[PDB]
């Protein structure tokens, strides 16, 4: 796969100039960069099954112990009083303002990229 | 009768001629690891030379790194296989790293061999296309013989000689025994004012000689001296040692 | 552009999770030490012994007990009392 | 069905715009949101030990009990505090009822 | 309560298990990922204004 | 064999360079009197070179640790640093490492009547450490037991969805407490890896090499 | 070729018609720093893309 700039200029100087203002289209897209289209779903990967079945192998193995534990009854009714934070928690943070705080953590993404202004690369 | 067949079977299975028959597969692993245990065996080492050759142009960079190192060690120069491998590496200069070029051209050193589109593209991959401090984890005694075989070939690259002069510090001559920190300080020193370049990393490698000149003569500390006062109207200024404190 | 890419690999776990989880399965079945409530007897023992003398009642707890302390399994009523 | 993707779509209306705080009206009773969310949490816990301990009531507690008895029991099995005691209690009341 | 383990080395060598993992995971797949993307910033940040002066004394076209 | 793509700006990248910069920042490095030219840049490198990687060991024991804390929150699960080799183990390899460090610093020879006393109060250390995060994760989760068995003697004495004013003031109570167990959870993570900085820093100091000669003005 | 230049350099870099070539060498200067912001803020915005 060679360049795209080395492929706009070969397929602009090998076009006449009484087509090279229709061809700049085809140029133009010829030359976009490869963004691939959203194929269909196959859901569910080999290792998300793999991450939902043993986490429930995982909640069902805990439940059993936890249900002849001698404080059963306390040990079930804690699972009751953590699952009821995790409610509180979807509704109480700001996820919009979570996800940009996070962004502001990373010096990458709290700013813009900075080189290459333009003026100093002109061809003309 | 279990002696007799046991070197019956000493003397036509387990020879050095079925040890290259063996290393024909994989060359340049089985090139490298040998000749790091000991075995020169100049006249096995060309059935190597020859077995790789239909190889060469397409090696990894390790590859070629273990190639030139162990035909170092066993001292063998093909100068066909050789300029297969500066082809190698003049074709893949930008892959190529400070450790596995400064091990190349060490190679290429001993065994008087060069190209100036070899020594454009270890000069462009050093500086250009490796990070700036590699030359501050090589080890100056590499460094030294990368300065030596640009002056010897008489090849100015101002660039490179920049980037090899931040890897001579005190830090990187310290790691060397005195014996051989003084065959680097003069080999370093005699290939600095070949270009007359005068870099301000220059001031590490005169400071150690003169910081322990009762090591060197008066004919090398002459030719010391020599890039001292060379090095201080460069820089604009005079020389002067630090007491530590 | 790029959101469609990466909607492609779905979930995918850590780079080295069976490193991970074959080295705690190996502290803890690697113990070298029997199964925490049972003992090491003589295979003249295993062989002459029910299944149901085997078990301990410490060991088989009631699965949601009405009582604390209930268990589900008696064992053997030859105690050395 | 898709598996995966109806009742993701499900739980996320069922998430996001479903909202008993409007739908149920009770802005009237309520001050904010912020506290209707601190009273569905404790109204989850109060809930759900509710159902934790009717969906197997006849047991005898593991927990300490203050000196408090369920409803007509006060000298069964189910309020005796010695649990080996009530053990023995129990196996004689489970062949009657 | 539970206060001591059934085996103090073994959950001594849990831990390190899960810290030894994490330390190669992180030495190794994520700091990797961290500075590939933190070092495109910083390089272009930190150059910008000698590339951009470098490339304005370089290119003929003024 | 094949690495995986990772996307730009994704947000467990964004929160682990937050992490890792915070916990580098805690040792930084020592500016030289020199300045920092392709003199002295062999002289920083190795300056690098003999720091210990407490950036990195720092947030091997936040990530550690703040995940064993918070599966104590999750439902069906116990902390892992709620037991006592976990916890404490991970605060005596702390102080050991800090020790393998401090004793590297010489040829590995350990160092009147006051140095028995700064050592115990530094041997203090590695217990303290682990113990710290150990009874942190044990007694808030004692606790919510405890009062979950009060809490739970009013409801199993009256009725099911009754005399509601008695337990809706205690299931108040110990949901606050969940609540507190999330804050203790967070810190302990915290407080373990900022002393570990503290720990492990103060062996965290060599001799800088610097120019030995020079061409003044 | 003067159409075919221009063609490459608005392909590539199609935010440059927005800098008039008559105003192009008086925003110029001796050093890049130098250089008038009249279309260098603009210039960066419109290389971003439509969105
Ligand atoms: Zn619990």
């Amino acid at each position: 796969e060679g360049n795209s700039v080395a492929g706009i200029i070969k397929s602009v100087n090998e076009t006449s100039g009484a087509n090279l203002l229709s061809s700049l289209k085809t140029i133009k897209a010829q030359a976009a960069p490869i963004y691939p289209a959203a194929a269909s779903s196959t859901g569910y990967s080999t290792q998300a099954k793999i991450a939902l079945f043993g986490a429930l192998s995982w909640i069902l193995y805990r439940a059993d112990g936890q249900s002849k534990a001698h404080e059963w009854i306390v040990d079930l009714n804690l699972n009751v009083l953590q699952a009821a934070w995790l409610i509180s928690f979807s509704s109480l943070i700001p996820f919009r303002a979570v996800y940009f705080a996070f962004r502001g953590m990373a010096p990458a993404t709290a700013s813009t990229l900075n080189g290459l202004k333009t003026f100093s690369s002109i061809s003309l | 009768p279990s002696q007799n067949l046991v070197s019956t079977f000493a003397n036509k299975v387990i020879v050095e001629e079925n040890l290259v028959n063996v290393a024909e597969i994989d060359v340049p692993f089985w090139s490298y690891w040998l000749s790091s245990a000991g075995f020169t065996s100049k006249d096995a080492f060309v059935k190597f030379a020859e077995a790789v050759k239909p190889k060469v142009a397409a090696l990894s960079t390790s590859d070629i790194t273990n190639l030139t190192v162990a035909f170092k060690r066993a001292n063998y120069y093909d100068k066909d296989l050789f300029t297969g491998i500066e082809a190698n590496v003049s074709a893949n200069f930008t892959k190529f790293e400070t450790e596995q070029l400064l091990q190349i051209v060490a190679t290429f050193d001993a065994f008087n061999h060069s190209s100036v589109a070899f020594l454009d593209d270890v000069a462009d991959s050093i500086t250009y296309c490796n990070h700036y401090l590699a030359p501050v984890r090589a080890g100056a005694d590499e460094l030294a013989t990368l300065l030596t075989y640009y002056a010897k070939n008489g090849h100015e690259r101002a660039d490179l000689l920049a980037t090899v002069a931040r890897g001579f510090s005190e830090v990187s001559l310290g790691k060397l025994s005195a014996a051989q920190r003084k065959d680097t300080v003069l080999s370093a020193l005699k290939a600095f004012q070949t270009f007359g370049f005068y870099p301000e990393s220059i001031e590490a490698v005169i400071g150690a000689a003169l910081v322990s000149p009762a090591e060197y003569s008066a004919e090398e500390l002459k030719e010391v001296e020599a890039v001292k006062v060379a090095a201080e109207n460069a820089l604009g200024g005079e020389f002067v040692l630090i007491q530590e404190g | 552009s790029y959101s469609a890419y990466f909607a492609k690999a779905g979930f995918q776990f850590p780079a080295g999770l069976s490193a991970l989880v074959a080295g705690i399965v190996a502290l803890n079945v690697c113990t070298g030490r029997p199964t925490k409530g049972t003992k090491e007897i003589s295979n003249a023992e295993y062989n002459a012994t029910p299944i149901g003398y085997l078990q301990s009642p410490d060991q088989h707890p009631t699965a949601f007990p009405k009582v604390p302390g209930m268990k589900d399994v008696h064992g053997s009523p030859h105690h050395h009392h | 069905m898709a598996v995966t993707s109806f009742l993701g779509k499900a739980f996320e209306k069922y998430f996001y715009d479903f909202s008993a705080y409007e739908q149920f009206g009770l802005n009237r009773f309520l001050s904010s949101k912020g506290q209707y969310v601190a009273l569905r949490h404790v109204g989850f816990v109060m809930v759900g030990v509710n159902v934790l301990l009717a969906a197997n009531f006849p047991f005898n507690p593991p927990f300490p009990t203050i000196g408090m008895c369920p409803a007509g029991w006060e000298g069964t099995w189910v309020c005796q505090a010695d649990k080996a005691k009530a053990l023995e209690m129990y196996k004689e009341w489970k062949k009657s009822n | 309560m539970k206060l001591l383990p059934e085996s103090l080395q073994q959950e001594a060598a849990t831990a390190a298990v899960v810290a030894s993992w994490v330390l190669w995971h992180l030495d190794t797949q994520l700091l990797p990922t961290i500075m590939r993307e933190h070092k495109l910033h910083a390089c272009w940040a930190a150059a910008a204004k000698r590339y951009n002066e470098k490339l304005f004394k370089l290119n003929p076209s003024y | 064999s094949s690495v995986r793509d990772v996307k730009t700006g994704s947000l467990p990248t964004n929160f682990l360079t937050g992490v890792y910069r915070f916990w580098r920042s805690q040792n930084p490095a020592e500016k030289p009197h020199d300045p920092v030219n392709d003199r002295l840049l062999p002289a920083v490198v190795d300056a690098s070179d003999k720091r210990a990687s407490i950036g990195t060991w720092a947030t091997t024991f936040f990530c550690t640790i703040i995940s064993c804390n918070l599966l104590g929150l999750m439902p069906f699960n116990e902390a892992p640093t709620s037991g006592l080799g976990f916890a404490t183990g991970l605060g005596v390899s702390v102080w050991a490492t800090a020790t393998i460090l401090g004793l590297s610093k010489t040829g590995f020879k350990f160092p009147f009547i006051f140095v028995p006393l700064e050592t115990i109060s530094y041997t203090f250390r590695a217990v303290s450490l682990g113990v710290r995060l150990w009874v942190n994760m044990l007694a808030g989760h004692t606790l919510l037991h405890i009062l979950t068995g009060m809490a739970l003697a009013l409801p199993f004495s009256l009725g099911f969805f009754s005399m509601v004013p008695a337990t809706f003031g205690v299931c108040c109570l110990l949901s606050a407490l969940v609540g507190l167990e999330y804050l203790v959870a967070v810190l302990q993570s915290g407080v373990f890896s900022i002393l570990s900085t503290v720990y492990v820093g103060e062996f965290n100091h060599d001799k800088f090499i610097g120019p030995a000669a020079k061409i003044v003005k | 070729r003067l159409l075919k230049l221009w063609a490459k350099r608005l392909l590539v870099s199609p935010e440059l018609a927005i800098v008039p070539l008559n105003e192009f060498d008086a925003q110029l200067a001796s050093k890049f720093e130098g250089i008038s912001p009249k279309y260098q803020e603009l210039l960066s915005a419109v290389a971003q893309g439509n969105k």
